[PDB]
Order: structure tokens, then C-alpha cells, then sequence
């Protein structure tokens, strides 16, 4: 026999590459995802896949800071804003749940020539000021420089795709029940990802793909408390979220071309922002994903929710972004019952964002006029467990990795290397 | 169908190899540079293999290298006929380098015997 | 000269071939991102003349017989009395179609070099 | 019995947009590194137009990101946004330059943070603006000021765009070609030639000559909302100046931090013009005139549009061209014009560079080459490039190709 | 060993030419332009042997003879006496002679094979 | 009579080339710059011509250490609001006498409200025009050095991209220019540290042989002469002051690292280099700078001459504080148990000649002791009858790198080329 030399061979390798964004054709990622936008079944293979150490995501969550760092970088300053600032209590046609909630706060700012002051004002948020010796300064002055986003940018999410460079291809599992970890008996070659909204929460994943036949419980270990559990749903639920209040924008010369943009007055009645769960979805939903952790816990175990614990407004709270306006969101009316309407979850506003637990920045969020009004699908959860018949699940949140696994888990990215020999029976001559 | 093959046994996974060879081309600022770089020059670093071992323009190229028992054991018709080229390259992948040298080796010398030919025999 | 020929028939201009071929390849990111591209080009049509069985020529004949509904026109009509840019649209719908056969055609023939080399 | 014979190397090509490259303390000179063949192409007939020329756009796109690269390091002037304290300058001063020029003083930083100094300077009439004798900078609302380095120099010099390799320039040699349609005299070259990025409104200096005729140009010729371009067949010089012989004084404003401050005038004080030759100018007109008739002074904007805005020795000149069309049809001229320091180039409204003072007096000549009409007109610059771009267009050469043959493989 | 028949002389030298071919192609901004470098000066050497009907040879044989003008000397004073680099300097002034010939050549021998193979 | 054009490629031929090198090595500046991991081939019958004053690869370290210094200094804090008034006096406490006026109590309006705030200086850095002024603050803004970065010389490599390579001289009795005998291919370089220094050459490559005295038109009396000792000068250098830091906060999130109150005496920083052994490497040099001035030429070692502090004194960088050293006491003799180098600390630097950027080095906490190798010199000619002069000088960095890359050219690999044979039709 002799050796014969194949080029063309379908082989792969498991690699870490540089994957490229492309878009279905002043959005930030729409922006940035130039490029715009088939499968092959591959009979009888046979890989394995492993989600919690996929390089996908590690990717995505770089490209998602970095974009957002770029955007914000050439925006305004708040730094001649950090003064102190005279503050008493909105009280005008107020309801009860926001007393103290609102502050019209006077202070002496800058102009565009250096030897001029102007008096101005403007409203903030508890959430946002730290009270003094009334006399207030704004959280984060002190530690960091507030950024302000510039309100011509959007930072709505749109979905996107990640696309193999040449050389490499990507492998899609399409088996319906897979958890994350092993050997993957229907497998896929794709070019570019399923479109995937980067959208940013905590406790309850947004806008996110359903499971096709029943809820999956996925951990890197579904016995070690100090590990989360990502529960994806096989119907969403629907959540209806709004900041009733109709407000204003104004907008303050600050310098040369510089401008902030404080919250104006508020026109109507003041009232609380909140999100609305229907009550009997809500509970079949949980039965669901209780059976589904019956499996793993036992059948004879009492499984409880329970609400959030430590942590600030940012982890014990579900944080979400819609209309341009930052909500924290009291899930306690959700996360609260024993297993052997509607409900109405209370919300809390701030301008001033801490993004990716990074303390060293912030950013503050322009005003949004008018009313929002938001309408998410719920298609996933982040449950915790406690660290001897019963057990209980917290929600969960913080690391931004764990909601791009939820998407990111079907697929791997392979090297192409189509150069190989084998035995045959010719001889050159 | 590019590496529809794959999971084939190679009897017919070796068949329609147009279809990965014309794919490897086809495909922010410095790392797209860098993405388009790396794919030349992997492609290049392929071509050139073939070149320098008498293969090149070829996909299937018959060598004069004789195969050793001692690299896989085994008879055509448990290769050929049962594995797939996933499996072919685990079986043998600790022996590439010996093989690519051997090619290498050979072609330098013909290369040589030829020139003494052209030259009047 | 470089394109001295695009005016001429496509029997006389078939004779500068190694003329345009010599220029290809050789005639601030944005600087270097030409330079890249030029290469890609330059290799596409490499590897394309390879799957073909035409590495290394720049004028190569193969097996695929030219199917007279992509032309319906004779010898004599096109090598003559026309140059070749008026050739690459007389035939720009067939372009694929012609590319498809040749590569299936050279993949049959080596499968077919690889059984003699083994049978005699 | 015919075959496909593949052959490589083919003579061809398809219309392209590609990046071009730009071949030779000048700006364009630093940019231009790479230093500087046209092949007839027999009975090659080619499509060309103008209007639709991804060269004008790109070399627009190189003019504005090059001046910005230029200016970016450079001092900032944002300790100059102070209230101004001015006067009227007076003493053996024109009549023609009442209130042209203002005599402002003011409270200035200096290298150390807690020291201050009051200095003065003076400013032309259109760069301030009263704020009582108070005033400040025009541009002390919107941006801040940049300050051009003065060894920096943005002297037109002629420039080449070449083709990077798989890429062919085919020029158009065509006699009387108005930008469009088919061209029968064409060859391939390997740049553009000599393009001076001279920029400038109403009137088009130092271009190319017509070789016969005066020729007439225009996207929809009878449209309204398009310019007409004219290329002349002849020159007409135009000769400016800025006679006042002025001084400069150097300001510490920080550390290292220099501003350019136009000191007094030391010779008398008279308005700047141009001249141009009556019979010249008048000859001129009449050329274009009759070439109008085969087909049959500005209004509105700003001075930026409204006037002839010109570069002449680095300063920023804004001339009056009412003198040189005033007349319809069925020993020289004289324009007046104003100087001006904070320049806010090519209608972008974030930027603003100011151009330090030139010492001395100011002469320069000049050829018009062309005219932009609408009645002058112009100012979208895009407009001023097209008139030496518009014999070039960008192809992409495509070395593949198949033909039936009586040959065989084996 | 790379460059090891450097200082050896033509006749031995031709026999490493494969180490010398393999370590060519391998082994911010100025790491790209270097790789871009370094993969434009391997096409260009690849383009030239392709032109002159060499592709994937190391040693090719053509048909342009050989002028006593270009060397005047034996092949025993050249390929058991000189080293490569005193014969790169020795002719270094013929080489876009030598190479023009060798285009010409290739050209005119495809033709030759095209009208062959349409006789045959 | 019959024979034919045959070409070959991979040709084992070169030519002089200039490239791009890039570097790879074993907080570090280089260490994070140099992240490319790390081979010699000799050639039997090779001459080649070097020449270590035209080579190309000084010039692209040159320009590589200056990019990486700047670029480190980038992300880092500004230091603006110290450019004010300061109202200093003199550090009496506890003097013992050498130091007497080299430190100063600065007392300054720090105006990041206002808050007054105080620091030591050396005097160095202090202008008075009480009312001082930190130098520069007239010409160019300071930046203060990020304190997590280290500056210190580790070896890097300078290697060869694909289709270059380098060439290694293995004389031992090479001279910098002309041709040797002994050459040998690599594909990266031995391991320099980039070491800054004046005067002296610290921790560089040792002769084998002898000392090699190198220069370029030795007779030309403006020109460097670079010394290349066979056997290393062991020279123990310290900073005895037993310092602190001040912290003081200029901004949200930045803070400005002052020298605070030295704990225990103040005495001055010195440098000890041994009497004998010092005096055998000199007598070294003598001999053979006779070679090239005559046998019975008298040769006088004076010490520097005028000029800025960085050139006139022995300058180095020891565990990341600035000293310039007083060598008189080394460079003074005629030729027919210790030395002690007085030296000055300064923490405002001015690196390269350049005046445009200033750096501000913070204080490092504790006292400091180096111990490194003298292992060149650099000397000029002073302007005679039979007497040479020689002082120490030179402030060209790129003298200190000739030193190491002497022995290396860069050649570009010209792997295609013809010959004649008797082969025809292909
Ligand atoms: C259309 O094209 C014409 C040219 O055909 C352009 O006009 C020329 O513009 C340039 C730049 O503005 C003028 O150059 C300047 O000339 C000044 C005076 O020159 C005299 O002195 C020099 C001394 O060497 C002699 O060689 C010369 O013959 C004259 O006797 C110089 O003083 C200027 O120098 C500047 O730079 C140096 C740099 O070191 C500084 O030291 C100086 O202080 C100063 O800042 C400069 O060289 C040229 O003279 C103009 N030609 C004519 C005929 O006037 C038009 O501008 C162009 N049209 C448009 C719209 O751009
Ligand atoms: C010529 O080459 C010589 C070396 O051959 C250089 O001399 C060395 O210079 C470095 C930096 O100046 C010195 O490093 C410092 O050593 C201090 C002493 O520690 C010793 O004892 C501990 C005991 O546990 C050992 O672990 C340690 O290895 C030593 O043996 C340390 O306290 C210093 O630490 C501080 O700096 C480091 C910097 O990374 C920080 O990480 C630490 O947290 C801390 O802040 C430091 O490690 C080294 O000791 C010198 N060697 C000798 C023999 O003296 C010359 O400087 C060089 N010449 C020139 C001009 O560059
Ligand atoms: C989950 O997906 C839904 C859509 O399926 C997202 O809700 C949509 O959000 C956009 C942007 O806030 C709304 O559009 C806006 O409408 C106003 C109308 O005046 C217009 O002025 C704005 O310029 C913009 O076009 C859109 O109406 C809204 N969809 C619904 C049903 O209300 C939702 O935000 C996503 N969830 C998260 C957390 O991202
Ligand atoms: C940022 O620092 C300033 C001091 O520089 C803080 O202001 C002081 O706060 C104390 C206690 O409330 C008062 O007694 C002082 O009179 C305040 N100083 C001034 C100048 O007003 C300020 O509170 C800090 N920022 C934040 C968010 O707390
Ligand atoms: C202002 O807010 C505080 C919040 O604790 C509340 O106690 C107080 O009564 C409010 N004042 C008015 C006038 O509503
Ligand atoms: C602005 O400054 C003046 C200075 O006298 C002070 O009286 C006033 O209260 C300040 N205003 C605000 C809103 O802080
Ligand atoms: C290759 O085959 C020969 C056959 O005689 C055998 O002796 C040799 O050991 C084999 N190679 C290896 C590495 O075993
Ligand atoms: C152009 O056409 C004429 C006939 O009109 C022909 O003689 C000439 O050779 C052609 N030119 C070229 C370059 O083929
Ligand atoms: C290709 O298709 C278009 C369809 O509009 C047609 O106009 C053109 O003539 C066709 N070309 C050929 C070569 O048939
Ligand atoms: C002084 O300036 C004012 C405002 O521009 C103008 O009205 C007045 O006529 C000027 N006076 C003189 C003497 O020019
Ligand atoms: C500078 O400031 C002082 C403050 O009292 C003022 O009196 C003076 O008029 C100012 N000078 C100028 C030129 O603005
Ligand atoms: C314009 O003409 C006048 C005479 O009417 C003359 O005094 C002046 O100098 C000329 N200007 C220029 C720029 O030559
Ligand atoms: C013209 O300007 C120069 C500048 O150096 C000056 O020396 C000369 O005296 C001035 N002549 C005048 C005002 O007539
Ligand atoms: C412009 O200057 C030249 C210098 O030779 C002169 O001949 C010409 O007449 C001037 N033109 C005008 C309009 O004054
Ligand atoms: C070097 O030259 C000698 C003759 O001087 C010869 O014997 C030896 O073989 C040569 N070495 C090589 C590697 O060619
Ligand atoms: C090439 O020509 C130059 C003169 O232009 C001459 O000095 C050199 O020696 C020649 N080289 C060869 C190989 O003949
Ligand atoms: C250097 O050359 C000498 C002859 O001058 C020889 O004896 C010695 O062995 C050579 N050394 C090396 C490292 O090749
Ligand atoms: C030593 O270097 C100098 C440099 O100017 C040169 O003149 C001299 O000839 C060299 N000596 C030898 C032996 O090559
Ligand atoms: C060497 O120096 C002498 C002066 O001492 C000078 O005349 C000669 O030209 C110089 N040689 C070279 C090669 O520079
Ligand atoms: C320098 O220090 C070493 C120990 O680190 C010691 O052996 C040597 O003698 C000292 N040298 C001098 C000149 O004091």
C-alpha cells in the first residue's frame, strides 16, 4: 500500500477564533454589524458540546463592553454638574408610593464663557443623590467621572448574528432536550448563529428563544449550591411594564457645544412604574419548571421560592432597559410560594447606571419624554439554590455571562483542516 | 453541502472534495485584518505543502511513499469501507509529521532524477 | 502595454494573456486593507483555475463540450469580427453554469488518474 | 465540436468602487509618501460620467479627514471664550476700513493655575460679536476653536490618485467631452495626474484649460437645482492682496501652550481686493456667452456662498464678485474684500480652527480656470473636484474567462 | 538547516533546496504589514514561476538557451567551484533579460499545445 | 554549445535588507510588549561585510523603546495642579551635612474647593523664582509615572519576520566594521536588556578575549568610542534615605504620590566601585588604546566636561529611582580600598533630549541598594604633541545599543534564481 494525499478532507478541530457580527439589513449595533445577513445536517455525527465552557460567550460579552465603552467615549462630561445642590420634595398631585421618591434640586452651574454662571434646575430620583450635613451631591461624584449618553444613540437591542471567518465553520446541536454538557447525537454546520437580541437583565431573561418540547434545567452542576441554574421556558410569559408618568426634557447649556439634559417638569399626576404578570401564567409556569427540578431534587422534596436577599438594586431587584429608561423591578410578587389577574410588581427609576459591576465608571441616562410603555416575553429564569426534605431557589443575576449561555449553548466553533492521508493501492509513476 | 460528507465513511466522504476546497477562501478594524490574514495565509501554508511534496493542482494525489503498518495496522476494507475521516485522523495523527517529511524526502529526489533525464538520459 | 489589447479580437488579444496576468498581483489602514484584498482577489482565481485542472496555465483546455445554446454563434464570429469584452456579454448568464461543469468534470477525472495508477 | 477553453489573463473589466491611493510641512506632501504611463486603448469605446464618480467623492472624503488630522494636534483655544473688552481701531486708517477691525482686550490664563494676565490683540470685524463694549468670539456658543500650528502648511500641491493593483484608471481624451456618455478616445493610465486641491467658491483657480472651446457642464442641464460648471478655454489672472504689513505676537497660555495674536498694524490700514483686466474678463464672458446660447451678481446664505471665498498666502479672503458679474448679454476691475480669522470650513458646524495672523504684506496671483454658475454660485466643494476629475473613471479588471475552441484535453 | 549550503558550492547547494522553500512563507499595525509583506514577496516568486511554466517545480528546465554573453564559462568552473551568492552577482545585471525570455517562451509554447490538441 | 537556462528557487542567497524586526522575550513593559515566546545555523565557508554604524537595527530598537515608554504613560494621571506657587524651606532634621540644601518642605494651594497640602522635593526639581516653580511647568505638561508599572530591563529578542534573517558575527576579535569569517544564521538575537545609562555601560555583553576598543574614524576627534571590557567592574549603588509616600487626592478616583518624611537620618546617595579593580580595567584600556595613538603616547583619563546633568553625570535607572552619578573620581589619572561616587536623586525626568514631555517618578518607599555590572565605557577625544585625553560622555542612546547589536545584519532571503545546464523541453 501507499500513502495517497487528500485535500478537501471534512475534518475539523476544536478552536477559538474571532467571530464577526452581521445584521439583517443611529443604533449602536446596527452601527457596528456592517455586514448583513443556510444549514447542512451532518448525518451520523456525533459531537460534544460543552456550554459553560464555550468561547462564544466570552467573545460576546467582550464585543458587548467594548461597543458600549465606544459609544459613550466621545459623549458629554457631567463633571462641572457635581455641585451642591438645594433640594426639596415634589409635591404636586403626588399619590402615596412616591412620596419622597422625586427631589427638584437647584444648584449653580456653568455657561459657555469661562467668567459666566448660570442658576438652574432640575429633577432627580432619590436613587441618585446622597444627602449632605437640604444639601445634596449626586451618587459616584466623588469616585468616578459620570458620562452622560448622548440622546441620539440607541442602545435599543436588535438581534444579531455571530458568522465563522473563513477557515472555520460553526456546529449547531439540535437536540431538543439538551442541557448544556455532552455528547450531541444531531448536529448541524451553520454559517452565522440564529439572531440573538442582546438584551440586558437580571432574574428574568427577556426576549430570549423557548424550548421546543418542555422547561430545561441547566447548571454546571445541578449539586453545588454556588452554581446557578439557567431555566429556559417552553412558552413565554408575558410581562407589561410602564413608567406612567409623563414627563419633560430640558435642556441646559453646559459649555462650547455642551449640553445636559435634566428632567423637566412633570405634566399629569405623579405615580409609581411598575410591571404587570398575569396571575394564572404565571403559576402554571412554575409548576412547570418545579417538575422539572423534581427530577434533579426529588419527588417527594417541598420545593419554595423565595425572593431575592443582599445585594444592592442592581442583583436583588429585576434590572431591565426598555424606551431608554432603567428599571429595578420588586420580583417578590413572583418569586413566593410552596410546592408539594394579574400581579402587579412595584418598580424603582434611576439615572445615574453602574454598567457590568464596574465601579470606576458611570453613566447617566437622558430623560425620556412622554410615557413608556414596554411588552417583553419572559422566556427564561436565573434560580439560585440555598446551601434537609426541602429546598429553596432565589433568583438570581450580576454576571452578564449566564444570560448569553441561554443563547450561546448550541453551538461550537471548529477549525476546518482538510489535509490528510490514508492507505491506497496507486503508485505515482 | 460543504462537510456534508462528514460522518460518511471515507469510500465516500473522498468523493466530492471540490465542495471544502472551494469554501476556504470564500469567507471592527485590526481584527478583520487579522481574521482575512489568517485565512490566507492557512490557505497558503496548505498549497504549499502540496507543492513541495509533488501534489500540487491535484485533490487526490497518488504518492511514491510506501505506507507502514507500523502507522495503522489495518486492511483497505475496514478504512475505506468503515471509518469516517474524523475517526481515520485520530487513528494516525501521532505519524503526520513522519508521513510529510517522508513526501518531502521523495519529491527532492525526483525532482533530481528527472533533470539527469531531460539531459540526454 | 497593460490592456493594449481590450480593443482588439479576442484571436489576437489571447496573445497578451501573460501581459495582464504579470500586473495583477503587483500594478493608512485603508493602505492596508488594499493590499489584502488585492491578494484575496489574486487567490480566488488561483484556486479557482486549480479545482478546474488548469494550475499553472493560462490558457487550459478541458472536457466539457460548450453546449451551443449558451453562444448560438460559430468560430470565426467570436475569434474573430469580436473582441473579448463584447464576449463577456454575449455569455454572462452561462457563467455559473460553466463553472458548476467544470468542477465536476476535473473532480471525475482525477478519480479516474487515482484507479489507473492503482489497476495497471 | 467545440470545447470551453479557460482562458486567464483576459483583457477586461466591469465598472468599480474601490480605494484609490494618493502619490506625489506641507499636508499633502507628509500624506503623499509614495512618488510618481498612459497605454492608448485602439477602438475601446467607454461610458463616463461625472456626476456619479466615486473619485469626487473620495477625494473629498481625503481633503476633509487630512485637514482634521492636521488641526488635531494643535492648541486648543478655549481660555480665549472670555468676555471681550473692544474698541474701534483708528490712526491713519481708511475709510473703506471704519469699524473693520477691533482693538479687544482681555483676561487671560498663563502657565501657572493661579496667576493671570491681561493682554490685547486685534480681530477683524466678522470673527466678533457683541455680548456695553462686550463681546466675544463668534464661535464662544457652538465649538471650541482650534488653533492651525503656523509651521503647518496647507498650500495646495498637486496630488496624483493611482489605482492599487487588479484596478485600471481609464481617462477620457475626448475633445469637447461635457462628463457624459460615450467617449471614443480613451487610455489607461496608471494616476490621475496633478490635481491641486485648491479650494475656493464662485470661481475655480488654478484648474485645467479647455484645449478648443469654453465647455458647459452639468448633471440636468435645464434643471434648476443643479450647478452648471464652466471650463474655460483661456485664463483670466487675478491678482490679490492683503496691503496691510502686520505684525504677530506670541502669548503663553500655558504650558508650552502658545497663542497666535495679530499684533498692531505697523503701516497704514487699507482694505483688501483684487484686480482682474476689464478686456480680459469681458472676453471671457462673451466666450461662455455663446456657448450658452447653444442651450439657453449671488444671492443668498452666508459670506461663505455668497461671496468668492478664497486662500491666497494662508489668509482667508471673502471677496465681492458684483464687479465681475453685473451685465447681460442679447483697464481693470476691481473687487473689494474682507479677511477673516475664525474659519468654519466646509459647513460643519462642531469644528472651528482659527488661523493665526500672517506677518507682512500679502500678494498673490492667481488663474481662473472656471466658473461655477446657477448668477454665480457654488460652495459644495464636491462641485470643485469634479472639474478636474471628471475625464476619470475606476474599473476592475476581470482576468477569467471561457470560449468555445476546437481543443480538447488529452 | 536553513541556509546551511550557503557557503557550499551550486552543485551541493541544489540539493537543499526544499528547506530552503519550506521556511519562506512563516518562522501593532507593523506585525500585519509584515505578514502581508511576507505573504506578498512568497506570491510574487510563486506568480514568476507560474508565468514561466514552472508552477510547483523547484527545479525547472526551459527551453531559452543559454548566452556566452550572460556567462562566459564552463559548467565544471560554476557548479563544483561557485556558491550561489558569487553566482547571484556574477550575472546579476541579465535577470530581466533571462526572465523576459523566459515569459516569451511560455507563451508561445501554450499556444503550441492548444493548436496540437485541437489537430490531434 | 548546449546549454539552457534552468531555474531553481529555494536558492540560499541574500541581500542587505532593512526591516521590521518584532520582539519576543522568555507589570513589565517589555514583558507585556514582548509577548511573543522563544536556533543558530553556522555557515562554513561565508565572509560577510558588517557594519555596526549603519546598522539598521539600532535604529528600530531606538525607535521601539521610545513608542513603548510613551505608550505607557498614556493611561496616566496628569499632573496640572501642580503648577502653582510653592512655598518651600529647607529640611534641617536630622542632616548630616552632604544633603545640606538638597531637600525641600514645599507647601502648596492644591485646587482639587482649595486644600493646602505639603511634600518633599528634591532640589533638582525646583525653581526659585521662597516662590518656587517645579521645572517645566513653563514648557510642558508632567505626567506622573503609573506606580503598578515597571520599567525595569528584562532580555528581549529582536527576531526576524518570514523571508528574512539574521546574521551573527563570531569573531572575537571584531573591530564593527569590515568583514568576518565566522557567520552563522539565527532567527532572533541573544537577549539584550535595555539598559539606559550615560557614561558607563551597565550590565551589557562581556569580550571574550580582550578588551575590543570600537569606533567609527577613530582619528576623527568627534566621535564616541565605545569600550568593550573583557571582565565586568562591579559597582554597588544606594539610596540610604529610608522614604514614604504621600497620597494625595487631585480628582475623583486620582491621586498624585508625594515623597513624605524620611524616617531616621539623611544621608547622601552614593555608589562604591573597588580601587583595584578599577585600576587593572583601566590599565587595560590603556593598552590598548596605544594601538591606535602610539607605544609611547602619554594617556590621560579627564572627567566630563559641561553640559546638562543627564551627560555630564553617570545617569541611571536603580529599582526605578533616577540617579546621576559624579564620576571625576573614576576618570582621573595619567598613564605612562574603594572609590565613592557622590550622586544625585531627581524625580522630575526629561528622557531622550526631549523637552516636549516631562515625567514625574513617583517615590519608591524604603531604601534602595543595586549591584550592577560595568561592562563598557563610553569615551570621547579631547581635541597636541604626544598627549591623548580621553573623557567620559555621550548621551546618544543608541550608542548603548550598537554596543550589543554589533554583531547582527539583517539579510532578505532571494530564493529564485537561473543558472545554466544541459536540460531541455521541461
Ligand atoms: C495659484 O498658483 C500660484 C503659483 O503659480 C499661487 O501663488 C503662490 O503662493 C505661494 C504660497 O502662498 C507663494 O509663496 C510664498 O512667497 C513668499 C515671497 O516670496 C519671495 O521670497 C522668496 C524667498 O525665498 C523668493 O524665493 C521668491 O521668489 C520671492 O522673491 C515667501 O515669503 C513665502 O514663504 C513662507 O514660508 C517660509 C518657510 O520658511 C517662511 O519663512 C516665510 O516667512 C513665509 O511664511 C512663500 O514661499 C508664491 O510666491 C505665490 N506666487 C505668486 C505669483 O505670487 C496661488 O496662491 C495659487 N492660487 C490659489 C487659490 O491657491
Ligand atoms: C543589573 O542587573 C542586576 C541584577 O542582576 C539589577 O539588580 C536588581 O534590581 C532589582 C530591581 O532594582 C532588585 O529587586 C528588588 O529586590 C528587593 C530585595 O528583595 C530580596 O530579598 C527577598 C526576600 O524574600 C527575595 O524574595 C528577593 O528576590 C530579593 O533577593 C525587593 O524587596 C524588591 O521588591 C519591590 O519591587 C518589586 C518589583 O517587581 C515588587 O514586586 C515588590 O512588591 C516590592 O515593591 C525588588 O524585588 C534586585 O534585588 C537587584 N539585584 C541585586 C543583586 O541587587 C541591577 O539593577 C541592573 N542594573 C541596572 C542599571 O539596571
Ligand atoms: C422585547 O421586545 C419588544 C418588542 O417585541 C420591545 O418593545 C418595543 O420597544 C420599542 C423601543 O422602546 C418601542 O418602539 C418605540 O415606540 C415609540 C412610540 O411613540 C417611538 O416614539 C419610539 O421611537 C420607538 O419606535 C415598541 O413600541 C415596543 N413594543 C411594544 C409591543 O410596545 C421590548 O422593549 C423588548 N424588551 C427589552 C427589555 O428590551
Ligand atoms: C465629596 O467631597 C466633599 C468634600 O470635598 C463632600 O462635601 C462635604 O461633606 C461634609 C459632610 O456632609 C460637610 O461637612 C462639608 O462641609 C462638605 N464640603 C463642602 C465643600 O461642601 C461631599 O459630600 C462628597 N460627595 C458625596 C457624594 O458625598
Ligand atoms: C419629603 O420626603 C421625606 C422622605 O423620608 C418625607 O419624610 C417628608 O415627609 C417629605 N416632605 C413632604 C413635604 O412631603
Ligand atoms: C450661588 O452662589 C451664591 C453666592 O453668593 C449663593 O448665595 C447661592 O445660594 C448659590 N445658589 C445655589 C443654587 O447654590
Ligand atoms: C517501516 O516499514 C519497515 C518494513 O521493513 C520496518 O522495518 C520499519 O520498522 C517501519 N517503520 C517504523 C517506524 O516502524
Ligand atoms: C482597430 O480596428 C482596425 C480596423 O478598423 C484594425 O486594423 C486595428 O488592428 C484594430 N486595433 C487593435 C489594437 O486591434
Ligand atoms: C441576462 O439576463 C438579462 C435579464 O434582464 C437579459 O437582459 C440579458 O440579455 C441576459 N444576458 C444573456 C447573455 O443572455
Ligand atoms: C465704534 O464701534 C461701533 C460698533 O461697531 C460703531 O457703531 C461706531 O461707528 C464705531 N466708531 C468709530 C469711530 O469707528
Ligand atoms: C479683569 O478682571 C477685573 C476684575 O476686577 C476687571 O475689573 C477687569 O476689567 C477685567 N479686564 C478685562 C480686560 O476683561
Ligand atoms: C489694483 O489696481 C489699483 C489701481 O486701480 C492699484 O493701485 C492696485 O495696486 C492693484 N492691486 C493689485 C493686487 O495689483
Ligand atoms: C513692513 O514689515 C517689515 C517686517 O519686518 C518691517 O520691518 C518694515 O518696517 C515694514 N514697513 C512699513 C510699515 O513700511
Ligand atoms: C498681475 O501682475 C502681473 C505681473 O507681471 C501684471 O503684468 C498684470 O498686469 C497684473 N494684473 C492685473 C489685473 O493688475
Ligand atoms: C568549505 O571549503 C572547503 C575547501 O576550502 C571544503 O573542503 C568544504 O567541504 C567546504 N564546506 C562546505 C559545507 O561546503
Ligand atoms: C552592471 O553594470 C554596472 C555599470 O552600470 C557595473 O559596474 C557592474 O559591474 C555590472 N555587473 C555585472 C554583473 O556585470
Ligand atoms: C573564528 O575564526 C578562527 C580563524 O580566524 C577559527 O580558528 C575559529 O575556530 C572560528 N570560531 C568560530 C566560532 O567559528
Ligand atoms: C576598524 O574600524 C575602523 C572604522 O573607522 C576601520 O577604519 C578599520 O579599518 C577597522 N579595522 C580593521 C582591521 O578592519
Ligand atoms: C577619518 O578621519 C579623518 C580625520 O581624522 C578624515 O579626513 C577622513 O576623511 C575620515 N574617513 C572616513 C571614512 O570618514
Ligand atoms: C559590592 O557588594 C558585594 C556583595 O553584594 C561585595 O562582595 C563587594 O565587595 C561590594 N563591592 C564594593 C566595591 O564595595
Amino acid at each position: 500500500l501507499w500513502v495517497t494525499v487528500y485535500y478537501g478532507v471534512p475534518v475539523w478541530k476544536d478552536a477559538e477564533t474571532t467571530l464577526f457580527c452581521a445584521s439583517d439589513a443611529h443604533n449602536v449595533w446596527a452601527t457596528h454589524c456592517c455586514v448583513p445577513t443556510q444549514e447542512i445536517h451532518l448525518e451520523n455525527v456525533t459531537e460534544e458540546f460543552n456550554m459553560w465552557k464555550n468561547n462564544m460567550v466570552e467573545q460576546m460579552h467582550t464585543d458587548i463592553i467594548s461597543l458600549w465603552d465606544q459609544s459613550l467615549k466621545p459623549c458629554v462630561k457631567l463633571t462641572p454638574l457635581c455641585v451642591t445642590l438645594q433640594c426639596t420634595n415634589v409635591t404636586n398631585n403626588i399619590t402615596d408610593d412616591m412620596r419622597g421618591e422625586l427631589k427638584n434640586c437647584s444648584f449653580n452651574m456653568t455657561t459657555e464663557l469661562r467668567d459666566k454662571k448660570q442658576k438652574v434646575y432640575s429633577l432627580f430620583y432619590r436613587l441618585d443623590v446622597v444627602q449632605i450635613n437640604k444639601e445634596y451631591r449626586l451618587i459616584n461624584c466623588n469616585t468616578s467621572a459620570i458620562t452622560q449618553a448622548c440622546p441620539k444613540v440607541s442602545f435599543e437591542p436588535i438581534p444579531i448574528h455571530y458568522c465563522a471567518p473563513a477557515g472555520f465553520a460553526i456546529l449547531k446541536c439540535k437536540d431538543k432536550k439538551f442541557n448544556g454538557t455532552g455528547p450531541c447525537t444531531n448536529v448541524s454546520t451553520v454559517q452565522c448563529t440564529h439572531g440573538i437580541k442582546p438584551v440586558v437583565s437580571t432574574q428574568l431573561l427577556l426576549n430570549g428563544s423557548l424550548a421546543e418540547e418542555e422547561v430545561i434545567i441547566r447548571s454546571e452542576n445541578i449539586t453545588n449550591n454556588a452554581k446557578n441554574i439557567l431555566v429556559q421556558l417552553n412558552e413565554s410569559v408575558q410581562i407589561n411594564c410602564t413608567r406612567p408618568n409623563n414627563n419633560t426634557r430640558k435642556s441646559i447649556r453646559i459649555g462650547p457645544g455642551q449640553w445636559f439634559y435634566a428632567t423637566g417638569d412633570i405634566i399629569g399626576d405623579i405615580r409609581q412604574a411598575h410591571c404587570n404578570v398575569s396571575k394564572a401564567t404565571w403559576n402554571e409556569t412554575l409548576g412547570k419548571v418545579v417538575k422539572q427540578l423534581r427530577k434533579h431534587f426529588g419527588n417527594n422534596t417541598i420545593i419554595r421560592f423565595a425572593n431575592s436577599s443582599g445585594g444592592d438594586l442592581e442583583v436583588t431587584t429585576h434590572s431591565f432597559n426598555c424606551g431608554g429608561e432603567f428599571f429595578y423591578c420588586n420580583t417578590s410578587g413572583l418569586f413566593n410560594s410552596t410546592w408539594i389577574d394579574s400581579i402587579t410588581l412595584p418598580c424603582r427609576i434611576k439615572q445615574i447606571i453602574n454598567m457590568w459591576q464596574r465601579i470606576g465608571q458611570a453613566m447617566y441616562a437622558p430623560p425620556i419624554q412622554g410615557v413608556i410603555r414596554c411588552v417583553s416575553n419572559i422566556t427564561g429564569l436565573i434560580l439560585t439554590r440555598d446551601g434537609s426534605t426541602t429546598e429553596t431557589f432565589r433568583p438570581g443575576g450580576g454576571d452578564m455571562r449566564d444570560n448569553w449561555r441561554s443563547e450561546l449553548y448550541k453551538y461550537k466553533v471548529v477549525k476546518i483542516e482538510p489535509l490528510g492521508v490514508a492507505p491506497t493501492r496507486c503508485k505515482r509513476r | 453541502g460543504f462537510l456534508g460528507a462528514a460522518g460518511s465513511t471515507m469510500g465516500a466522504a473522498s468523493m466530492t472534495l471540490t465542495v471544502q476546497a472551494r469554501n476556504l477562501l470564500s469567507g471592527w478594524g485590526i481584527k478583520q485584518l487579522q481574521a482575512r490574514v489568517l485565512a490566507v495565509e492557512r490557505y497558503l501554508r496548505d498549497q504549499q505543502l502540496l507543492g513541495i511534496w509533488g501534489c500540487s493542482g491535484k485533490l487526490i494525489c497518488c504518492t511514491n511513499v510506501p505506507w507502514n503498518s507500523t502507522w495503522s495496522n489495518r486492511n483497505l476494507s475496514e478504512i475505506w469501507d468503515n471509518m469516517t475521516w474524523l475517526q481515520w485522523d485520530k487513528e494516525i495523527s501521532n505519524y503526520t509529521q513522519i508521513i510529510y517529511g517522508l513526501l518531502e524526502e521523495s519529491q527532492n529526489q525526483q525532482e533530481k532524477n528527472e533533470q539527469d533525464l531531460l539531459a540526454l538520459d
